[PDB]
């Protein structure tokens, strides 16, 4: 399922912002 | 409205013209607990002292901030922050600065971060998630009709306050622009095709960044995720987003218009502007002069134990706030 994918990623966390 | 934006351009622009300095003391204020911390800051919990009043305060470093580039950009935040007043936007009730650190002090929001709730329930019901639209569809009104762009919507920047209602939080990429700009900002989920694109951006993103936020509201996920940012910026561009099937057809039909490459066909940069958001079925039950009011019910109200509290918050390492006896970027920071 796609829920599973997300939560089995790297990326379920507080996501930093991209400065440079 | 138009009568209401009219008279909130002109607030603005006098304190954008002649923005306040210096209001405050670090002394004055009894640290209580890191609220969040990022890239070269952190948030915490304060009591003015003398008042008993609590409050959020956001501390950069300014060598970290110098290191990072972000100069210009934090000099926008201030000037920006304490020039605007909104119901939805966190009110900047102080601002100082000493040898090494600069100082944001805002209203605290105590219910938490909508990322938080999020995570944990899972997914918002599409009256739930409507509820805090509607807010941020305001709140865009609001600051595109000053020329100012936000560009950094995601659930982490997303406060509850007691009653339940939205606080938008971390103007770190807000800037005041006419025509276009360039800046690669953002975080990768959150980022329209044109940022990507360098042909520059105007307002619009803000819009496609609210379609995003919605979709992932609504559904627990982002539309455009993957392991990392390279991969991300891929799927943005191929421009197909897949909908969960328990979406309503007025929320997919809402998104399709939101999530659009084509900037000619993106709601929110059209002939009739943001009423072509307002006026969408999906916002068929939304009160919008109720929810300006703030007199619409809110589907979470996170109530809390007394002032100070911080139960809604995560914890975090504690460190000590450092001042050194040399004044550090002065000449940089002189404006702030
Ligand atoms: C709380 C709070 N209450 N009133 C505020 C006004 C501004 C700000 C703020 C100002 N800069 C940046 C920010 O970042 C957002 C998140 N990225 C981190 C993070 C996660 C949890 C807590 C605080 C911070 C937030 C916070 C509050």
């Amino acid at each position: 399922t796609t829920y599973a994918d997300f939560i089995a990623s790297g990326r379920t966390g507080r996501r930093n912002a991209i400065h440079d | 409205v138009k009568e209401f934006l009219a008279k909130a351009k002109e607030d603005f622009l006098k304190k954008w013209e002649n923005p306040a300095q210096n209001t405050a003391h670090l002394d004055q204020f009894e640290r209580i607990k890191t609220l969040g911390t990022g890239s070269f800051g952190r948030v915490m919990l304060v009591k003015h002292m003398e008042t008993g009043n609590h409050y959020a305060m956001k501390i950069l470093d300014k060598q970290k901030v110098v290191k990072l580039k972000q100069i210009e950009h934090t000099l926008n935040e201030k000037r920006i922050l304490q020039a605007v007043n909104f119901p939805f936007l966190v009110k900047l009730e102080f601002s100082f600065k000493d040898n090494s650190n600069l100082y944001m002090v805002m209203e605290y929001v105590p219910g938490g971060e909508m990322f938080s709730h999020l995570r944990r329930i899972g997914r918002f019901s599409e009256p739930h998630a409507r509820f805090y639209a509607a807010q941020i569809v305001l709140t865009f009104e609001y600051l595109h009709s000053l020329d100012l762009i936000y560009r950094d919507l995601k659930p982490e920047n997303l406060l509850i306050d007691q009653q339940g209602y939205i606080q938008v939080t971390d103007f770190g990429f807000a800037k005041r622009v006419k025509g276009r700009t360039w800046t690669l900002c953002g975080t990768p989920e959150y980022l329209a095709p044109e940022i990507i694109l360098s042909k520059g951006y105007n307002k619009a993103v803000d819009w496609w960044a609210l379609g995003v936020l919605i979709y992932e509201m609504a559904a627990g996920y982002p539309p455009f995720f993957a392991d990392q940012p390279i991969q991300i910026y891929e799927k943005i561009v191929s421009g197909k987003v897949r909908f969960p099937s328990h979406f309503s057809s007025d929320l997919k039909d809402l998104l399709r218009n939101l999530l659009q490459v084509d900037l000619t066909k993106r709601f929110g940069n059209l002939k009739d502007g943001v009423n072509d958001i307002k006026n969408h079925k999906w916002f068929a039950t939304t009160d919008w002069i109720a929810i300006y009011q703030r007199k619409v019910e809110a589907p979470f109200i996170p109530k809390f134990k007394g002032p100070g509290d911080t139960s809604n918050f995560d914890d975090y390492e504690e460190e000590e706030i450092r001042v050194s006896i040399n004044e550090k970027c002065g000449k940089e920071f002189s404006e702030f």
